[PDB]
RNA sequence: AACGUGUCGCGAUGGAUGACUUGGCUUCCUAUUUCGUUGAAGAACGCAGUAAAGUGCGAUAAGUGGUAUCAAUUGCAGAACAUUCAAUUACCGAAUCUUUGAACGCAAACGGCGCAUGGGAGAAGCUGUGUCAUCCCCGUGCAUGCCAUAUUCUCAGUGUCGAA
RNA sequence: GUGGUAAUGCGGCCAGGUAACAAAUCAAUCCUCCCACGGUGAGCUUUCUUUUCACCAUAAUCCACCUUGGGCCUUUUUACUCUCGCGUUGUUCGGAGCGGGGGCUCAAGAUUGAAAAAUGCAUUGUGAGUUCUGCGUUAAAGCAAAAACCUGGGGU
RNA sequence: CCAACUGCAGACCGUACUCAUCACCGCAUCAGGUCCCCAAGCAUAGAAUGCUCUGGUACAUAGAGAAAGGUACACUCAGGGAAGUCGGCAAAAUAGAUGCGUAAGUUCGCAAGAAGCAUUGGCUCUGAGGGCAAAAAUUGCCAACUCAGAACUGCUUACGGCGGGGAAUCCAACUGUAUAAUUAAAACAUAGGUUUGU
RNA sequence: GCAAAGAUCUAACGGAGAUAUACUCAACAUGCAACGUUGGAUACUGGAGCGGGGAAGGAUUUCGUGCCAACGGCACUCGUACACGAGUUGUUCGGAAACUGAGCACAACGUUAUAUCGUUUUGUUAGGAAAGUGAAGGAACUGAAAAGGGGCAACAGAGAACCUGGGAUUAUAUUCCAAAAAGAAAUUGCAUGUGGG
RNA sequence: CGGGGAAACCCAGGUGGAGGCCUGUAGCGAUGCUGACGUGCAAAUCGCUCGUAUGAUUUGGGUAUCGGAGCGAAAGACUCA
């Protein structure tokens, strides 16, 4: 709904940012592990509920 | 933020509408007076 | 809005430095002379051409007349 | 009945975010914390758990002025001549 | 077994008065200088109900004593006070209904109501609807007066103690049927949690000593020791006798 | 095509302070438009009957604190408190209760 | 004959085994070795030319200063004192250090609201300049208790005295 | 400060009032629907159809001032003399002042105009719903409070 | 002095979207659950139910297609009519409105829609029930539907929606409550009665 | 087995998703089945709505372009999927500044080996000295009277100065619109004049 | 308000809308089919049928009372399957 405390809008805000896939140019790093966000979050798949 | 608009680009505010976005960070839409150009001191800010 | 029923009244309202502006308009029948004040739109309402045609003139020229028509 | 239609009835919530440990155990109602006791100025602490005691000890953070302290120690509280 | 119902009640909880719509406590006024030494005058200024109480309730406005400024008194009304009576509270004031005089100062045989147990009590004996005191007799030299309470016990109190010319109003009231659960629930509504009343022989032996059976009974004497613990006092509680009183009805209570 | 309304401020519970009108615009729309709380007005004290002031208007709170002096009140005594009846009973009694003690105060000084 | 059986060669699926180990576990030792109101631990939010996580850092933000070291960092880009001013590294004395949190001006699902005191900005009028009401921004102090103290501060008591 | 016989009109402290309150009935404001009439556009048109469908709008805020209902003033008050009168759909009311005449006042609406056509889209009458509002029975049930604000009583 | 102008200034946070047969909870885009506002036309007593303008939708795996046997918010059935079955379970049945009529029993309130009997279509008419104005018991204009009564003329008894009824026995007075997910009852509550303590 | 909630049909366009062929073979009998959009047809929801807006909850699912690996238990040219780029505008709307309620419990005090316990609105804390400033009087320094400390708890109670038009968006709007503010108002706080009796 | 009545009172017809009153929506429940389903749409649902529907009624939010315990119109019911 429309009511949320700016601080709970902020972390949404951050969670928002967060789910960002990896750029290609971190794979092609030297000793480079990450292919995938591995972290990246869908809106129905798992709740942050703040 | 209207008087940094008077002190950053020597122009005058004279309605400043603001919101903070979905990402976190304040926008703010500035309306100078009509005294000022908007289109000339977005040339001199290189806009 | 304001409606001014006498024309000393009217010129004591378009005296005021307040005064930005002043719209005509001409309906069928009257004729209205809207000023535009800092507060208060006032109107005096004018049944007669040739007095509505006398006050359009000789209005100050600090301030400006304004022929209210339909705009694009 | 009780199961998936009382699942439907479940309205609002027992616990928020915890200004203090950010854990979402703070209980609106009661305004305490679940999880750290906030606003009591002493956090939550219990042997028969020592796995929390050991998610929640010095170190698990990022120790900011602990670090530098702690050279500073090393170190002898150097000063310049 | 559980903790009783009788019990629980005790510990406050669901069970507490339901106080929210009252007006305030009603008390006779403070046992001042004036009242001690002349008398006070008073205005009635409304007859109010007040949820949880049947007895009507008087708002009595007074001057104060010290300050320029209006005390207003909430009282329970005596039968026939209204609007607009001056109320004389005092050492000094005539005997009339509604007027609060001593008790060394009113005549024997005299019918008062909101009666001071101790002097500056502010009023702790019939205050009910329809109740009153009797003054017997008074003793002079010990200073004490004598008086029926509406129990039938007669008790002794000093005779500084205060009250009320009268009979307390909404006499009668429990002498219309109730006839239906629903005026219970409205009676019960501005009073407090409990009713409706569950039988102890209705429940199950875990949460009361009458549960349980494959009857509904009381398995052992329902008369119960002045010495029992609390959840094992529950029945007749030390009765002195049990059936139907035959006879003169013995005034209740302790000797 | 008949139309249906929505609330338009932010409150959206038909409580009575929440009251509603159905206004139609010059552009032909049917809108909601919130209707003002009235005061029942101002009134005699409730313990002497609770009746309305004649020569006082039904003000409430930001008209009542804008509003003229003499819109709230009359230039009898007590204007805006008491009617004119519940007056002529407090001066009648005024000089009627004076006058007895001043009786019986010579009475005493008499006797 | 067709399903279906068996055996062998070759494929698939599937990730066991073996070699590999910047990890774990266990034992031993050395010390000017033990945090915080000078605000800790912990929570939160941010910071890179390109940057989700992690790491590091704090509006001086993948870092400032210093001492060594000497020619990089590196996915691309960008930069280009070398006898040391390096996006090198290592170490450490100088600095910085957002919102919180014992959290302590009052509150709080509020990036909220004060008192005192220093500042800043400041329209319209005044001689572009200064000045500036309301409004706005920043610093500092302001919890409770306890100890000490007052170049000897201000008081209270039908406590005990006592003036001359 | 001031006018009217009056109802009432106009230019520290104390005590009241607004905020502020369950139900039904009957009238109802906007608004919705319908009907009548009249414009504008569209549809059907083998044959009928003066037809069918759509539209015809006026926000806040101000000025002036033709009904409904409530409270009240003044005046007539042999008003109720032996069938008193007035009034509701409805449970009433009156010498503690009914009814009539003339006024004062409050609450709902009207009407006039300013806004406003400069806007909007491609019109001025009735009948049904509708609780804004007006009209200030269950109860052993009698149906919050405060801020803020208002007015007076005293005093400057 | 301060009551109408006028001048300048009006800070903070929220504001997308959703609110559900896909956006929440139920592991899921789940026939379950989830508070509030606006709410049209005709039939009709109507927020019943059926159909419809505005708005919305054609999204739920589909195509072909009379096996048996199923499930159904699907029907029918000669003659008999509960003989079926533990038991009329299921189904059938009754039905709206109007007039007439209605027993035992009874706490006098009811029982009662007791039971029963009859009538309702369509057309063409007649009567009654009003408001405004200038023996006014009259003179004009006008609106909204209802109820009654005739003549004529039909029925294949024909949308939806809508009680079956009676005679008795046991129990509980009654309305309520109650084992979420096998028990709704005669159990609990209840008013009323009695006792106890104070 | 993917059967409740009745349902789709037709043409044209788009699309790799076709009218896709060894010989013979005119086309049938050798490329089937499925798509999104527009137009037309047919039907359903039937205002207690697969309508239009809100709370709770969710938190970008919104919008545009693109793209169909996985996911949308069939399918997809489509998507609440995925990628990129955007989008939420307020003196007056809601909250807070700034009310009280059922209630809560900081201080104070008491208790407890232990405060992480109790009391704390029946006018009201605490054996309890909890008020810090209207005035004056010669610019901020001094001080009367006033009984019962400080907070919190309602986004449906109390309270609260704005509302129409827009050719104004891809997406926000009683929030945006620019001197003819499309415009019309109301309301705070300070200041400036005119005038007063 | 009409009729009787010496009186007390009786017999009518209208008005009015009472009720833990009835039929019946929404709502709140859950009687029967011992129907469907019973590797379900569903770890309790679906259909028809049924109880009640101005009250001891239903419901949002807030608030108070819990594990040797709370709460209970009492079923050992309920206290996040
Ligand atoms: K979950
Ligand atoms: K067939
Ligand atoms: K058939
Ligand atoms: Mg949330
Ligand atoms: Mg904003
Ligand atoms: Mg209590
Ligand atoms: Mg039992
Ligand atoms: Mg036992
Ligand atoms: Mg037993
Ligand atoms: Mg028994
Ligand atoms: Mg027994
Ligand atoms: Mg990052
Ligand atoms: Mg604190
Ligand atoms: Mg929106
Ligand atoms: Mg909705
Ligand atoms: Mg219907
Ligand atoms: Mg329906
Ligand atoms: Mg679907
Ligand atoms: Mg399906
Ligand atoms: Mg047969
Ligand atoms: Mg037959
Ligand atoms: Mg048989
Ligand atoms: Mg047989
Ligand atoms: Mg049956
Ligand atoms: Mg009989
Ligand atoms: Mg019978
Ligand atoms: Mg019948
Ligand atoms: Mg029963
Ligand atoms: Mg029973
Ligand atoms: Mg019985
Ligand atoms: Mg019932
Ligand atoms: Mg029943
Ligand atoms: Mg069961
Ligand atoms: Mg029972
Ligand atoms: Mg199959
Ligand atoms: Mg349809
Ligand atoms: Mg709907
Ligand atoms: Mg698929
Ligand atoms: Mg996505
Ligand atoms: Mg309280
Ligand atoms: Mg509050
Ligand atoms: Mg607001
Ligand atoms: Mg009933
Ligand atoms: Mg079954
Ligand atoms: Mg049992
Ligand atoms: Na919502
Ligand atoms: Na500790
Ligand atoms: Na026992
Ligand atoms: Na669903
Ligand atoms: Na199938
Ligand atoms: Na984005
Ligand atoms: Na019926």
């Amino acid at each position: 709904g429309r009511f949320k405390p700016l601080a709970v809008k902020k972390k949404y805000a951050k969670k928002m940012n967060q789910n960002k896939p990896v750029p290609y140019w971190i794979r092609l790093r030297t000793g480079n592990r990450i292919k995938w966000n591995e972290k990246r979050r869908h809106w129905r798949r798992t709740k942050l509920n703040y | 933020i209207k008087k940094a608009m008077r002190k950053l680009y020597q122009v005058k505010a004279v309605k400043v509408n603001t919101l903070i976005r979905p990402d976190g960070l304040k926008k703010a839409y500035i309306r100078l007076s009509a005294a000022h150009d908007a289109l000339d001191t977005a040339n001199k800010i290189g806009l | 809005p304001r409606e001014i029923k006498t024309l000393k009244e009217f010129l004591a309202i378009c005296s005021r430095k307040d005064a930005r502006c002043v719209k005509v308009k001409h309906n069928p029948s009257a004729t209205k002379f809207k000023v535009r004040c800092s507060r208060y739109l006032y109107t005096l309402v004018v049944n007669d051409k040739k007095k509505a045609d006398k006050i359009e003139r000789s209005i100050h020229p600090s301030v400006k007349k304004i022929a209210v028509t339909a705009r694009s | 009945t009780k199961g998936t239609t009382s699942m439907g009835q479940r309205h609002g919530r027992t616990h928020i975010l915890c200004r203090r440990c950010g854990r979402n155990s703070y209980h609106v109602q009661w305004e305490r914390c679940a999880a750290c006791a906030y606003p009591r100025a002493s956090r939550r602490r219990y042997n028969w758990s020592v796995k929390a005691i050991k998610r929640r000890r010095t170190g698990t953070g990022r120790c900011r002025y602990l670090k530098v302290v702690n050279r500073r120690i090393a170190n002898h509280f150097k000063t310049p001549k | 077994g559980k903790t009783v119902l009788s019990c629980r009640k005790g510990n406050g909880s669901v069970y507490q008065v339901h106080g929210h719509k009252r007006l305030g406590p009603a008390k006779l006024r403070i046992l001042d200088y004036a009242e001690r030494h002349g008398y006070m005058r008073g205005v009635v200024k409304s007859i109010e109900h007040e949820a949880g109480r049947g007895a009507a309730l008087a708002r009595v406005e007074f001057r104060h004593p010290y300050k320029f400024r209006r005390v207003k008194e909430l009282m329970v009304a005596p039968e026939g006070m209204f609007t607009g009576q001056s109320v004389f509270c005092g050492q000094k004031a005539p005997l009339a209904i509604g007027n609060v005089l001593p008790l060394g100062q009113i005549t024997e045989g005299c019918i008062v109501c909101n009666v001071e147990a101790k002097p500056g009590d502010r009023g702790t004996l019939a205050r009910a609807s329809g109740d009153y005191c009797i003054i017997i007799s008074h003793n002079h030299e010990t200073g004490r007066t004598r008086l029926k309470l509406p129990s039938g016990q007669k008790k002794s109190v000093p005779s500084t103690s205060r009250a009320m010319i009268g009979i307390i109003s909404g006499g009668g009231r429990i002498e219309k049927p109730v006839l239906k659960a629903g005026n219970s629930f409205y009676r019960f509504r501005g009073k407090r949690n409990c009713w409706p009343k569950v039988r102890g022989v209705a429940r199950n032996p875990v949460e009361h000593p009458h549960g349980g059976g494959n009857h509904q009974h009381i398995g052992h004497p329902s008369t119960v020791s002045r010495h029992s613990p609390p959840g094992q006092k529950v029945g007749l509680i030390a009765a002195r006798r049990t059936g139907r009183i035959r006879g003169g009805k013995a005034v209740k209570g302790a000797w | 095509s008949c139309p249906r309304v929505q609330y338009r401020r932010r409150m959206h519970y038909a409580t009575r302070g929440n009251r509603m009108k159905m206004v139609r615009t010059p552009g032909n729309k049917l809108v909601m438009q919130k209707r003002a709380k009235r005061s029942q007005g101002i009134h005699t004290p409730w313990v002497l009957g609770h009746k309305r002031l004649g020569g006082t208007k039904a003000l409430r709170h930001i008209d009542a604190r804008l509003a003229s002096r003499h819109e709230k009140s009359v230039s009898r005594a007590y204007g805006g408190v008491l009617s004119h009846d519940q007056v002529r009973d407090r001066v009648v009694r005024a000089f009627l209760v004076e006058e007895q003690r001043i009786v019986k105060q010579a009475l005493k000084e008499h006797s």
